[PDB]
RNA sequence: ACCUUACCUGGCCUUGACAUGCUGAGAACUUUCCAGAGAUGGAUUGGUGCCUUCGGGAACUCAGACACAGGUGCUGCAUGGCUGUCGUCAGCUCGUGUCGUGAGAUGUUGGGUUAAGUCCCGUAACGAGCGCAACCCUUGUCCUUAGUUACCAGCACCUCGGGUGGGCACUCUAAGGAGACUGCCGGUGACAAACCGGAGGAAGGUGGGGAUGACGUCAAGUCAUCAUGGCCCUUACGGCCAGGGCUACACACGUGCUACAAUGGUCGGUACAAAGGGUUGCCAAGCCGCGAGGUGGAGCUAAUCCCAUAAAACCGAUCGUAGUCCGGAUCGCAGUCUGCAACUCGACUGCGUGAAGUCGGAAUCGCUAGUAAUCGUGAAUCAGAAUGUCACGGUGAAUACGUU
């Protein structure tokens, strides 16, 4: 739970919200049935252009108070041993121990 | 392996020096990074020397290491045996 | 247990027979659940023992089952140094299981084709008195005669 | 004709804000078929209670959705859209259709 | 006229009717021997109609739904047996000491924390 | 042997929770995060007023925050010149526009947090826990608070060992769920290191 | 796989990726360029913005100077918090009084009884507290409320599908209640606590299961989730990047999975579940491929549509005890999908090959009823990656004389 961990995931989640469509139709043309080789091979190099760290697939989420990358709940925002300190003082709304 | 929707994947700069290397004929081994891009049948004849880790080890390409890639040329483990 | 607080269940529906103690056996010869398989191979023992010869089959089973039926146990007890095998009178529920859990045990290695043929001819051989069932309840009723002077 | 759905974290106010619904309804000279429960939904969490190694050391946590449906006939009088923050005051999630 | 049970077993429950008839009954829409074959579950769903002794005399209507075939086949019994009752309700003990009235409470017990089943533990190595 | 958390379990039997609002799968994070992130904020400005209960509730894209506290004049002061600052800040930091009412809290002693809030604030004053730990029972104690407990663990005094002391008084059945236990932990930061306290208060059965 | 990442090799920054305080200079942005492995540096068409007390200012961006920042560096034997363990074992204490010179004792000892320091009866002790039990969740029976997207008893139509009109009967869903209390009877018992049986009941003796962890123990675990006392580095023990490693392999151990087959393997025909997830999503019908899959776009912010065909079981046919129509490891060739990228080092598919394995030495583990055994389904994490983890149903046993 460096700081600078924080902050290159912050960075690597600005960058990759930054284009974010480019990437989109780029995908299109190189996956389209009928899109012919050239504009296959156009569309592989312009998107190798981009830089390498602005990938969905890079994005470890961690948790938001804390982050650490193990242990996280994607139905609340917290880590494993932030949402038990959480739910047990009552500010998880919904959130009880259960039995059944 | 690869899907043949794309036929090879190279990368742009090893490929811009593999195309530059060919108006004057294979003299120099090529320094790379990239391991993971693959062999294409028109290098053929040329000396690369790939990253292994800890240095560059030089390949020199024949025609029957093609449809392989740089890094599959460099172990990155020594293993001199335990006995 | 040191409560003896156990209770006994009552689930025994024979089929088409009518007769409770083959439910038991066939409770004896499921193996993991599989009530109909097993359901089927004593079925299939049976029309063996029926068409082999004039016998009603059933009656040749408890003929079996009464002939197999050992009549004392031989206990063990270490009393300081060397154990020793006292004998003691079966209880009437155990002998029946007894002799199930032999006939079973032998029946299945035997060596024939399928395995009702095996239970087939282990009922067979028992209705007389020349399985290895017989043989090992001899062997049991053997060794529970030679530590007589125990007994109490 | 308008049919209302109505979400919530637990029964005692969805209870009572059916209720109020209804007598509302019923004031109004309106109709009501009558309210529907639907099967509410349980999502459920297995989270480790050590900050290091004891694995079989668990606690289990549970949220719970419950589902409503109010649908009234004869309409002449909206004032159910009138109650906008009064049907829903504080928890409840409320759908309207057939507005 | 008619007799309506509601029977249920092991997560699987059927709805009975009895009415005036020749014993035809019918599981879903379909035959007895279609249903269950060839086991005890023909046993199972007519044995309180020979206990009684009137298999002949009713005809049987049945829509089972959940569980397995044997679950199903107790829900019938159950609802059989308790339509029975409603039907000439003065033979409850003839049914309570054969225990068909009785409805079987065991359920499939859940599984527990830091084991592998509801009760198998992992090996227990000491060393 | 390791307790459970009071208050955690009897959430939905004699307790309540703090944040009352619906959400769904678009935007449940964010309003856990909001609300976890102003209640901090809340907490670490104003901590000169005795501020112990902090209720958050949502209604549609809309927030209301109540806030309990031991001095309404200093939060409110002259009119409130700091209120209608906190309101333009809250409003700020949440999407929603902010709605802010300020809820006294009758008895501040009678708070397991205020009561903890002293004892931490007395050992960071270098105060002997022992009179500290007796005159928070006994105030408590003198009115209403039919049962009490206070456990005090760490460096206590500046001794190069760690040990934990608790007093009680009362009767505090913390295994009966009918019992509206309040609870509360707190941390002192002193020139040796960090004091834990905590704080248990009993103030009845509750039936019906 | 990259990222995670904390480790190695090399390239590169020094108020710095991040905070506040000072100063000067300008908006942010958008430009599809070049060099480089990238970090980075040099070029770069466009509007230089907003609010104006027109003196200027805010946000944002860039450069300098210091106080600083920063550290997954050490100490868990300086700590907080959280956790395991004994142990869900039935115990651990206190106030007043009394006994002893004192440490201490009494209460809490004794006869019964109980799952229980549970209760009764006696008693220099009289009371109280934390534990036990009850309160809580779920499952098992019944009633009221309500009938949509759920249901179909009766009626009408029906292309024979709850498909339609319709119905409030039923199943079901979910809120509120009833019920079980040794309540009634016989016997024993100090005619007490209680024990052994019986009737009724869905359920009988804390009905089944779960949550609930007393005072303390082990200087138990964690400084690496977080927080933190002291110590230590500050041109590196801080920060950025690209390759590699965490996947090594003469060996030893722990936990599992698949088998050694005939209560079985293949092919054909057929029946019955529960639970749960889906709008940066699920992803149908049709069509194309032996296949993984590809095109397609319907429906659904979901008791409505999708994931989605349950399998074992049953019926028919074949194999006939063979290292085999058993077993599936290993390897060769050819592919699909995700992803910037499957060499190190992914999951699947087709064709071929077809290893060890014939029920396992000394030794050792789990389980008392819907349990063991066995069969399948779902979710979290997640671009992709489960024989693990956590849940869900189907079929369904053997045994307990007894405390040597
Ligand atoms: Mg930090
Ligand atoms: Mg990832
Ligand atoms: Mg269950
Ligand atoms: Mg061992
Ligand atoms: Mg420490
Ligand atoms: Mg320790
Ligand atoms: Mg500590
Ligand atoms: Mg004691
Ligand atoms: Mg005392
Ligand atoms: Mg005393
Ligand atoms: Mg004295
Ligand atoms: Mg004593
Ligand atoms: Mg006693
Ligand atoms: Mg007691
Ligand atoms: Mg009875
Ligand atoms: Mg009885
Ligand atoms: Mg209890
Ligand atoms: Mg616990
Ligand atoms: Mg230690
Ligand atoms: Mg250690
Ligand atoms: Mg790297
Ligand atoms: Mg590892
Ligand atoms: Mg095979
Ligand atoms: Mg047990
Ligand atoms: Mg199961």
């Amino acid at each position: 739970a460096k700081e600078s961990m924080k902050n290159r995931e912050l960075k690597r989640q600005l960058t990759v919200a930054k284009y974010a469509k480019k990437r989109a139709e780029l995908k299109a043309i190189i996956a389209n049935p009928n899109s012919s080789a050239e504009e296959r091979w156009n569309a592989q190099v312009a998107l190798q252009k981009q830089p390498r760290d602005a990938s969905a697939s890079r994005l470890r989420n961690r948790c938001r108070l804390t982050g650490r990358p193990h242990g996280f709940y994607r139905k609340f925002g917290l880590s494993r041993n932030k949402l038990r300190e959480a739910a047990m003082r009552g500010d998880v709304p919904g959130l009880v121990k259960a039995s059944w | 392996p690869r899907s043949l929707k794309k036929g090879p994947f190279i990368d742009l700069h090893l490929l811009k020096k593999v195309e530059v290397a060919v108006e004057k004929n294979d003299r120099k081994p090529i320094k790379t990074w990239s391991r993971r891009s693959m062999i294409l049948p028109h290098m053929v004849g040329l000396t690369i020397a790939v990253h292994n880790g800890r240095q560059h080890v030089p390949v020199l390409v024949n025609e029957d290491m093609v449809g392989h890639k740089l890094g599959e040329f460099a172990a990155t483990r020594t293993y001199r045996g335990h006995a | 247990p040191r409560r003896r607080v156990a209770a006994k269940r009552e689930v025994l529906a024979d089929p088409k027979y009518g007769s409770q103690i083959l439910a038991k056996f066939m409770n004896h010869v499921m193996e993991s659940g599989k009530k109909a398989v097993a359901e089927r191979i004593v079925y299939g023992a049976l029309d063996k023992v029926k068409e082999r010869g004039k016998a009603d089959p059933l009656e040749t089973f408890e003929k079996a089952l009464d002939a197999i039926a050992p009549l004392v146990e031989v206990k063990s007890r270490r009393v300081g140094g060397a154990t020793y095998q006292v004998p003691v009178e079966v209880r009437p529920s155990r002998r029946n299981a007894l002799a199930m859990r032999w006939l079973v045990d032998f029946a299945r290695k035997r060596g024939e084709k399928s395995m009702a043929l095996r239970l087939a001819g282990e009922l067979l051989d028992a209705a007389e008195g020349k399985g290895a069932a017989v043989k090992k309840r001899e062997d049991v009723h053997r060794m529970a005669e030679a530590n007589k002077a125990f007994s109490h | 004709q308008i049919r209302i759905r109505l979400k919530a974290f637990d029964h005692r106010l969805i209870d009572q804000s059916t209720q109020e619904i209804v007598e509302t309804a019923k004031r109004t000279g309106a109709q009501v078929r009558g309210p529907i429960p639907l099967p509410t939904r349980k999502e459920r969490f297995t989270v480790l209670i050590s900050p290091h190694v004891n694995k079989d050391a668990r606690d289990q946590y549970e949220i719970r959705t419950h589902k409503r449906v109010l649908d009234i006939v004869q309409p002449t009088d909206k004032t159910v859209d009138a109650l906008m923050k009064l049907d829903l005051a504080a928890g409840v999630e409320v759908q309207i259709s057939l507005g | 006229t008619q007799n309506y049970g509601t029977g249920r077993r092991k997560t699987a429950t059927a709805r009975v009717f009895l009415r005036p008839g020749t014993g035809k009954i019918s599981i879903n829409n379909r035959g007895l021997d279609q249903f269950f074959g060839r086991e005890t579950a023909r046993m199972v769903v007519r044995q309180p109609l020979e206990l009684t002794e009137t298999v002949e005399k009713f005809d049987i209507f049945v829509t089972v739904v959940g569980g397995g075939v044997s679950g199903q086949a107790g829900a019938i019994r159950h609802g059989i047996t308790r339509a029975l009752i409603e039907y000439d309700e003065t033979l409850r003990s003839s049914l309570r000491k054969a225990g068909y009235v009785t409805r079987d409470a065991r359920e499939v017990e859940r599984k527990k924390v830091g084991l592998r089943k509801a009760r198998k533990r992992p090996q227990y190595s000491k060393r | 042997g390791q307790k459970v958390h009071p208050n955690g379990i009897r959430l939905g039997i004699v307790k309540e929770h703090t944040s009352v609002w619906y959400a769904d799968r678009k935007n449940y994070a964010d309003y856990l995060f909001a609300d976890l992130k102003v209640r901090e904020y809340l907490q670490d400005k104003l901590k000169s007023a005795s501020v112990s209960r902090i209720d958050i509730h949502r209604p549609a894209q809309t927030a209301r925050i109540t806030i309990h506290t031991a001095r309404p004049g200093i939060v409110i002061g002259k009119k409130g010149e700091d209120v209608e600052k906190l309101r333009q800040d809250l409003t700020k930091q949440m999407g929603v526009p902010v709605h802010i009412n300020i809820e006294e809290i009758r008895k501040p002693e009678l708070d397991a947090m205020l009561v903890a809030q002293s004892v931490a604030q007395q050992l960071e004053r270098r105060v002997m826990f022992r009179r500290a730990m007796k005159r928070a029972v006994q105030n408590a104690m003198r009115i209403g608070a039919k049962g009490i407990k206070i456990q005090v663990s760490g460096r206590l005094g500046g001794a190069e060992i760690a040990r934990t002391e608790w007093y009680r008084e009362g009767r505090v059945p913390l295994h009966t769920l009918r019992a509206d236990i309040d609870y509360a932990t707190y941390e002192a930061h002193t020139t040796y290191g960090v004091i834990g306290v905590k704080v248990w208060i009993f103030k009845g059965e509750v039936i019906g």
